[PDB]
């Protein structure tokens, strides 16, 4: 996940075309991450070690 | 801000059952279960007795219980006494990035 | 029991500024958020803002920005709340409030899990 809850601010660049840049962030600025249960990962590591 | 529509007083004799509700908008509670309820008692510091809509922190009689449906939640009660009279409030998630509170209410239990 | 104290009752003139305090202990000050509310005199209370004790991030009520500002120091480890444009009608008991635990991987600043409350800072103003 990315815990920030960002938002879309609009711009126009040159004629009749657009690009989008993040707006003012809502709430606390936390860190982004992934999570893996260390038990299933570890059982996988030892199952690959035995092979 | 939306001052949630608390009924200013619902009460009766001791031993009655009542439901303090407070209703808001489609955006506030429709995506979270972040609701908590508090007490005020001739001017002393508040008390904190229900949170996460229906969860009990600790030293709370289970007469008090929570309920929810869409734009409104409630503080269910049964079996009152005179000491239960207090200024009850509801404060819940109110959008980016804060909480908003209701209009308050007094349980005018008679005696 | 967790230790928690505010600045005592205060007096100002209307339109002046306030610097209400909160100096808790019993937990390390960068564990839980800090919240502030305005308990109206005979009406429903109103919510002012919250402190991240560990960073400079702040947020306040959607009606109170500009009127309220609120900072913190770490040399002494105490946070101060401010509010301009006082009036006689808004004289109220201002309460220091403890928020939820601080997690770095998800946001819990707005969770109203207020387990601890201050003793209440009354403010009253006159000409
Ligand atoms: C990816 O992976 C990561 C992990 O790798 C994962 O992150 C984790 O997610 C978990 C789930 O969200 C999250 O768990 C929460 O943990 C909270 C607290 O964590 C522990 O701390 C306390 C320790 O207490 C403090 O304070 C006391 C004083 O009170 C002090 O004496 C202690 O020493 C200790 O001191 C502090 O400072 C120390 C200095 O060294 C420091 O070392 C300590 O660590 C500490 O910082 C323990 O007691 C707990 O058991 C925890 O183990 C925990 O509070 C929280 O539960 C609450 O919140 C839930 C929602 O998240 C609620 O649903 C639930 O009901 C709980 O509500 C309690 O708290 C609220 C206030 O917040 C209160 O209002 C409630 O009433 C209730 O309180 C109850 O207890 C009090 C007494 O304490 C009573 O008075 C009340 O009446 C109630 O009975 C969660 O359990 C975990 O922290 C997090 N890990 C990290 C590192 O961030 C991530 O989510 C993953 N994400 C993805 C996408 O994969
Ligand atoms: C994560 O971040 C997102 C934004 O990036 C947040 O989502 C917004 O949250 C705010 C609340 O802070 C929402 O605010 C509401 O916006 C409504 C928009 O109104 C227009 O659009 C609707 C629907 O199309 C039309 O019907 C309407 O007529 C308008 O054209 C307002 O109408 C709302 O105002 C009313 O309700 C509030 C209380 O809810 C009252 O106080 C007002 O006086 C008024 O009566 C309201 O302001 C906003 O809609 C959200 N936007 C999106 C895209 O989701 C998340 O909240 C945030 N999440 C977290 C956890 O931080
Ligand atoms: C990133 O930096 C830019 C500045 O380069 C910030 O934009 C500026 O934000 C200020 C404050 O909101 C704007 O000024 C304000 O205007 C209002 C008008 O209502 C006035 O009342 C305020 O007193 C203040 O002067 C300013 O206009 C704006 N800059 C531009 C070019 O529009 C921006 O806020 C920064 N990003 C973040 C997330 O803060």
């Amino acid at each position: 996940t990315r815990p920030n809850n960002n938002t879309r601010k609009s711009v126009r660049i040159g004629p009749g075309q657009t690009f989008y840049a993040t707006g003012d962030i809502i709430g606390d600025i936390k860190q982004a991450h992934c999570n893996i249960s260390e038990e299933k990962w570890n059982d996988t590591l030892q199952k690959v070690g035995i092979e | 801000l939306p001052v949630l529509t608390q009924p200013a007083s619902v009460s009766g004799s001791p031993g009655q059952s009542i439901t303090i509700s407070c209703t808001g908008t489609i955006y506030d509670v429709g995506k979270f279960d972040l609701v908590s309820w508090y007490q005020h008692h001739p001017g002393k510091a508040p008390k904190y007795l229900i949170y996460e809509v229906k969860k009990w922190p600790s030293g709370v009689s289970h007469r008090f219980s929570g309920s929810k449906s869409g734009n409104t939640a409630s503080l269910t009660i049964s079996g009152l006494q005179v000491e239960d009279e207090a200024d009850y409030y509801c404060c819940s998630f109110g959008g980016s990035a804060a909480v908003v509170c209701g209009g308050g209410t007094k349980v005018t239990v008679l005696g | 029991q967790v230790q928690l104290v505010q600045s005592g009752a205060e007096v100002k003139n209307p339109g002046a500024s306030v610097k209400v305090s909160c100096a808790p202990s019993g937990y390390t000050f960068t564990d839980f958020y800090i919240h502030w509310v305005r308990l109206a005199p005979g009406q429903g209370l109103e919510w002012l803002g919250w402190m991240n004790p560990k960073t400079g991030r702040t947020n306040q009520g959607q009606n109170f920005q500009g009127r309220v500002t609120m900072t913190r120091d770490t040399s002494i480890g105490t946070a101060y709340m401010e509010l301009r444009s006082l009036t006689s009608d808004d004289t109220a008991v201002y309460y220091c409030v403890t928020g939820a635990w601080i997690s770095d991987y998800y946001d819990s600043s707005y969770y109203p899990n207020f387990d601890h409350w201050g003793q209440g800072t009354l403010v009253t103003v006159s000409s």
